[PDB]
RNA sequence: UAAUUGCGAUAACGAACGAGACCUUAACCUACUAAAUAGUGGUGCUAGCAUUUGCUGGUUAUCCACUUCUUAGAGGGACUAUCGGUUUCAAGCCGAUGGAAGUUUGAGGCAAUAACAGGUCUGUGAUGCCCUUAGACGUUCUGGGCCGCACGCGCGCUACACUGACGGAGCCAGCGAGUCUAACCUUGGCCGAGAGGUCUUGGUAAUCUUGUGAAACUCCGUCGUGCUGGGGAUAGAGCAUUGUAAUUAUUGCUCUUCAACGAGGAAUUCCUAGUAAGCGCAAGUCAUCAGCUUGCGUUGAUUACGUCCCUGCCCUUUGUACACACC
């Protein structure tokens, strides 16, 4: 399907970018849908990206945050604990050896994988401090749910053989699945727990 | 990498000169376990004696151990430096000795009885259990117990 | 046929000639940028505009004065800005403009410079508004 | 926040009460007769007295205000 | 689990001691024709989108 | 003729560029060839100091600046004219080094 | 020492017949499912992806990602 | 086809350069190996140590191709990395000065790399084509 | 004569403010030499001047 | 509104200081000027690879052209521009587009009436008064002390590990400083495992150190989750450096023991974008000595775009038997 050479020795597998409909290096990108009709507009897949490296001013203004690709979010959010402040590089390299164990267990988009993982293990309502349930807003939600899933994720592979990726792997294929085995699912849900008893 | 299927040949927990090594880690590291011997010591032990030292104390061999205890009692004769040792110059005899036994305690030892019974300030000091090198015990090691 | 490109402090000066596809960085092809994961950022104006498209250009970077991801960027806006230059210059206005389009439309910085610099520093504290720990007791 | 202080206001009605058969609602025209007109001494408080001239001029066409 | 999702038409104003709710007015996507004012944590902006357990509760001003 | 090179040194950029632009003008009255002045970059010569005389009140730091501006124009003419060009440089606050 | 240190020897049988019943395969993989102690993990991977049947999937290093061949 | 040492950049390269010192027979080892750590700013030696010398040799002579004289203060700074100091922050320190001195004696020896005219050494001509020879080599083998 | 001088040709002591003839707080920055008292009195007067 | 910033209301009107304006710096400008103290194109010098001339290489007295990169003078540019919505009447605010830059464009310098018994007589050959002034409280020399350790507190550095440690490889900044009356930054060669030692060289400086071949970082390996290969406290031996003089170890280096520490209670600090944080570098103190400071640059988040719940402050109202003004 028009396997077009340069003089730059290449791998063609980069320019299978735009021949066919464009995606990832590895990962379709347009088949991604979110399973709820509230989160949208605030998961900012397609526009796609080659690499969840965007570095975008996305703090000038308040809501710019909302249109930044989820993934880079993910990735941005494993960038904790002080001494892996900084460390894109690494960050990136977790995302996509997440993604890679993603694909090998049920592959299923593993972007689409963990979008919904985030619909789904985002807050729908909390409790302020006057203790009175209040709703939480989209943007909140995201954040939230990339928050809950990237700390699980931190204290899973923290002091223990399985490696970081693997952790956000499992993790996120849990809260995709919606089982109360992991973290973001469990803490989601301590969340919305007190709704009816702070109303 | 290969079949260690070695049925009767596997070694659990070990004695070498006169302390415990554990045959479940390469044979560097197990090493290490004698007071005496520290990582890079024990690197250049390990591979002067050329033996590999990709493999445990379990499987190492049987013969090579004393081979290596033989190589660590005497360096410096088997083509070690001088300054790679832990003792050199000991203090009356100016050769280099490198102690790996239950003796760097007892040298240790020797060397603050040796200043204390001279009345020399580091000696004192020791025997008070006070910091020597000049630090500063106004804020730090309050308790050292 | 010359044109620059800078992050934060990188410079990266692209030169465009009548060649024939040769992408050369720092002497070496596009493939050896080597971060090994920003590569594709290195591959973004390329895939973004033509795959190859080009028989007729040859694009020669060489940048200084940043760190990696710097540097990185500052090839990828670089080696865009060059092609737009050529396009503007010799090749075609209506191509230059199309090509311009999808380049603002996947724009990350790939054709106007980050204006993001650092901030100066004030005693008192390590960083520019970070402060220096303080107690009352 | 952009609010114009007394040396950007009081020049701008000034300059409107005695140019108003004179510079239009476009600033880059609004900017170049204040050099002639006005002894501004910073290019920033001639640019600042002409935006707001400018927006003055936008505003007077839809009803007198007030000064 | 009853089923239940509006979009806020109108934010009011910050609400709370420390200022951390904000009260706005959302109408039920389904039976568009009924507004009930809800208090939310996050930032919201116009044609807006909340998902609320609870269907019908007027917030009250949180002291 | 003698090709020789004139350093310009000084802190008050204009009175600087007074002289940087008097001895252009006159090797052009005189019609020499030149290569043009060069504007070597200035340096601030930053300094930190504590704006208290003692060790009372919050640690507040203020840094002085001099700014060296330093320029050099290389050309070439005989004894006669550079002599009267080097005699021209009279300017207070600017130091001129004149190199063969 | 806690658990299947160098020996790994009365347990043959699920070492060939292990890409069933789970697809993914890791250096911590081999850890995790009680097996093999990781002291010879990542020495052990290479043995089946120079021939047998887990495929690599990247150039992976610091983790592995395997996946089972049709 | 046209194969210089800029095709392949950073570690394929070196990985073969070492193996043709293998094959080389030649050894130019000072007999260092299995007592130095390379740099005072480091803690253990290297790993293997059949092959470190190799490859740091193998990449000295990169190094000194890719740009004009390259001297042994240049290789110091370079191969240095941070020291664990203890307590105290980590800093940059020299690497080993003898070291990197031995290796450029053995690549005299060699002839790949001689004297510059100014300082330091420049790659020779004969270094130009093993170098060359090694690129063109890895490229055949996997591009 | 032969007791009245200890050496003092480095260190503290070795040098003072040009001016006040204190030892602490010299500024030997471009050969300075003056206390940083001194040299915050007379800074404009040297031609070192605040802009930021 | 950041602002007594302005709109507006109205016995006020018109103004002044402060704020702002201003100045410095960091952003852009294929526009002007000029650059073997900056760089890029090609000619001969043409070593490599490939061989229809193509890649990268190299030529500090090797040619021509220029200023895209760099430098710095003169200027330009932003004034929230345009367009919507919200304003009560506007000042303004909020979005979108354009723009290099739309949060005072970012950050600083300067900063009114004044008040403190705030700190400094240990900066001043600034100083009133008091004390001393030849067994001196002057000055100098020797040695010690300022560091001294049941203990409490504060600023910090290193950690508790795999998002890691270690080993090889990749080799990417910026702000700066540097000796002619003489010893500074040091390139290169040589010796040494290291620190370091020796012979020279360049630099009074956009020239040389220096392209500061910084670190974090990236790649590939070893480690396999253990008081372990995390961690480097404590101590011993030996080797050098600086210093007239290293003992109470100045510092560096090699080996050797490998202490607590498994994420830290009550409390509590800083911080809203190239910012926090991580990371190192230069300068200052310097004969030597960083875990300190002042700046610089590398990687670059999360959250918020509000409020008076706490704290602090300001304004207004009010009480006063205060006015030396609650000491
Ligand atoms: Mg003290
Ligand atoms: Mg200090
Ligand atoms: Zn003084």
């Amino acid at each position: 399907f028009t396997p077009v050479v340069l003089a730059t020795p290449i791998p063609e597998e980069v320019q299978q970018a735009q021949t066919e409909i464009k995606l990832f290096n590895k990962w379709s990108f347009e088949e991604v849908e979110v399973k709820d009709a509230s989160l949208v507009d605030y998961v900012q897949v397609r526009q796609p990206i080659f690499v969840a490296h965007t570095a975008g001013r996305y703090a000038n203004k308040r809501f710019r945050k909302a249109q930044c690709p989820i993934i880079e979010r993910l990735t941005n959010s494993l960038m904790m604990n002080g001494r892996n402040n900084g460390k894109k590089l690494k960050a990136v390299r977790i995302i996509k050896h997440t993604l890679d164990i993603i694909n090998v267990l049920t592959d299923q988009n593993p972007i689409q994988v963990v979008v919904d993982a985030i619909t789904n293990t985002g807050p729908r309502e909390d409790t302020t401090r006057v203790r009175q349930a209040v709703d939480v807003s989209p943007l909140r939600r995201v954040n939230q749910a990339i928050a809950l899933l990237t700390i699980g994720a931190r204290e899973a592979a923290f002091r223990n053989i399985k490696t970081i990726a693997e952790t956000l792997a499992e993790e996120l294929i849990n809260a995709a699945k919606g089982s109360s085995t992991s973290y973001a699912i469990k803490k989601k849900d301590e969340l919305e727990r007190v709704a009816k008893s702070n109303r | 990498s290969l079949v260690v299927q070695e049925q009767g040949s596997f070694q659990h927990i070990l004695r070498l000169l006169n302390t415990n090594v554990d045959g479940n880690i390469k044979i560097v590291y197990a090493l290490t376990t004698i007071k005496g011997v520290g990582r890079r010591y024990s690197n250049l032990v390990c591979k002067k004696a050329d033996v590999d030292l990709h493999k445990r104390a379990g499987e190492l061999t049987q013969e090579e151990l004393e081979r290596i205890v033989q190589i660590m009692q005497n360096p410096t004769h088997y083509k070690i430096p001088a300054w790679f040792l832990n003792r050199q110059n000991d203090i009356t005899d100016g050769k280099d000795y490198h102690t790996l036994a239950n003796n760097v305690e007892s040298k240790l030892r020797d060397d603050l009885e040796r200043l204390k019974k001279i009345r020399a300030h580091r000696g004192i000091r020791h025997f008070w259990g006070l910091r020597v090198r000049g630090q500063h015990t106004k804020t730090t090691g309050r308790r050292r117990a | 046929v010359q044109t620059f490109g800078k992050k934060k402090s990188a410079t990266a000066v692209a030169h465009v000639k009548a060649g024939k596809g040769l992408i050369k960085v720092n002497g070496s092809p596009i493939t050896l940028v080597e971060p090994e994961i920003l590569r594709f950022k290195v591959y973004e104006p390329l895939l973004l505009v033509g795959l190859d498209k080009f028989s007729n250009i040859d694009i020669r970077v060489r940048v200084t004065g940043g760190g990696h991801v710097s540097q990185v960027y500052a090839i990828r806006q670089a080696i865009a800005k060059g092609l737009v230059a050529y396009h503007q210059k010799y090749v075609d206005e209506q191509s230059k403009n199309e090509l311009k389009k999808a380049f603002t439309s996947y724009d990350r910085t790939l054709l106007i410079a980050d204006s993001r610099r650092p901030e100066p520093k004030k005693f008192g504290g390590k960083g520019a508004r970070s402060r220096f720990q303080k107690s009352y007791r | 926040g952009r609010v114009r202080t007394k040396t950007v206001k009081r020049a701008s009605k000034a300059l409107i009460e005695r140019y108003y058969p004179k510079l239009t609602l476009d600033f880059q025209t609004n900017k170049r007769l204040c050099d002639e007109i006005a002894t501004i001494q910073s290019k920033r408080l001639r640019n600042k007295i002409a935006g707001y001239t400018t927006h003055l001029m936008k505003r007077i066409q839809k009803g007198p205000v007030r000064g | 689990t009853p089923v239940t999702l509006a979009k806020v038409i109108k934010v009011l104003g910050r609400t709370g001691s420390r200022g951390g709710v904000t009260q706005v007015r959302v109408e039920f996507l389904e039976d568009t024709s009924r507004t009930i004012v809800r208090n939310v944590k996050g930032p919201v902006r116009e044609n807006d989108i909340l998902v609320l357990m609870e269907s019908e509760r007027e917030a009250r001003r949180l002291r | 003729i003698i090709k020789i090179r004139i350093t310009l040194t000084s802190t008050k950029v204009k009175q600087l560029e007074n002289v940087s632009s008097n001895i252009v003008k006159n090797a052009e009255q005189h019609n020499l060839v030149k290569k043009g002045p060069v504007r070597l970059p200035t340096k601030v010569l930053k300094i930190s100091t504590r704006k208290t005389p003692n060790g009372e009140g919050s640690k507040t730091w203020e840094t002085y600046e001099m700014r060296i501006h330093k320029r050099y124009i290389d050309l070439e003419a005989p004894v006669q004219i550079v002599k009267r060009i080097t005699q021209i440089t009279i300017e207070p606050g600017v130091d001129v080094e004149v190199v063969v | 020492a806690q658990h299947a240190v160098i020996l790994d020897q009365e347990k043959y049988d699920r070492i060939l017949k292990e890409v069933p019943t789970y697809r993914y395969v890791s250096v911590s993989v081999l850890v995790d499912r009680l097996k093999i102690g990781g002291s010879l993990a990542r020495i052990a991977l290479r043995h089946l992806e120079k021939e047998g049947i887990i495929k690599p999937i990247s150039k992976h290093s610091k983790q592995a990602i395997y996946t089972r061949a049709t | 086809p046209g194969v210089s040492v800029r095709d392949v950049a950073a570690q394929d390269f070196i990985n073969a350069y070492a193996s043709f010192l293998q094959r080389q027979g030649k050894l130019e080892v000072p007999g260092y190996v299995d007592i130095v750590k390379t740099s005072s700013g480091n803690e253990m030696p290297p790993q293997d140590a059949e092959g470190w010398f190799y490859k740091r040799a193998a990449s000295v002579a990169r190094h000194i191709y890719m740009r004009k004289q390259v001297g042994v203060g240049k290789l110091n700074k370079l191969y240095g990395g941070a020291k664990s100091r203890g307590v105290r922050p980590y800093k940059h320190i020299d690497a080993s000065g003898s070291i990197n001195r031995k290796v450029l004696q053995a690549l005299e020896k060699i002839g790949i790399v001689e004297i510059s005219p100014k300082g330091g050494r420049r790659i020779s001509e004969n270094g130009q084509r093993d170098l060359d020879r090694i690129a063109a080599q890895t490229l055949e083998e996997d591009e | 004569n032969v007791w009245f001088s200890h050496p003092r040709r480095y260190g503290k002591g070795s040098r003072q403010c040009r001016v006040c003839s204190s030892h602490t707080g010299l500024i030997r920055k471009y050969g300075l030499n003056i206390c940083r008292q001194c040299f915050r009195e007379k800074a404009n007067d040297i031609g070192f001047n605040k802009f930021r």
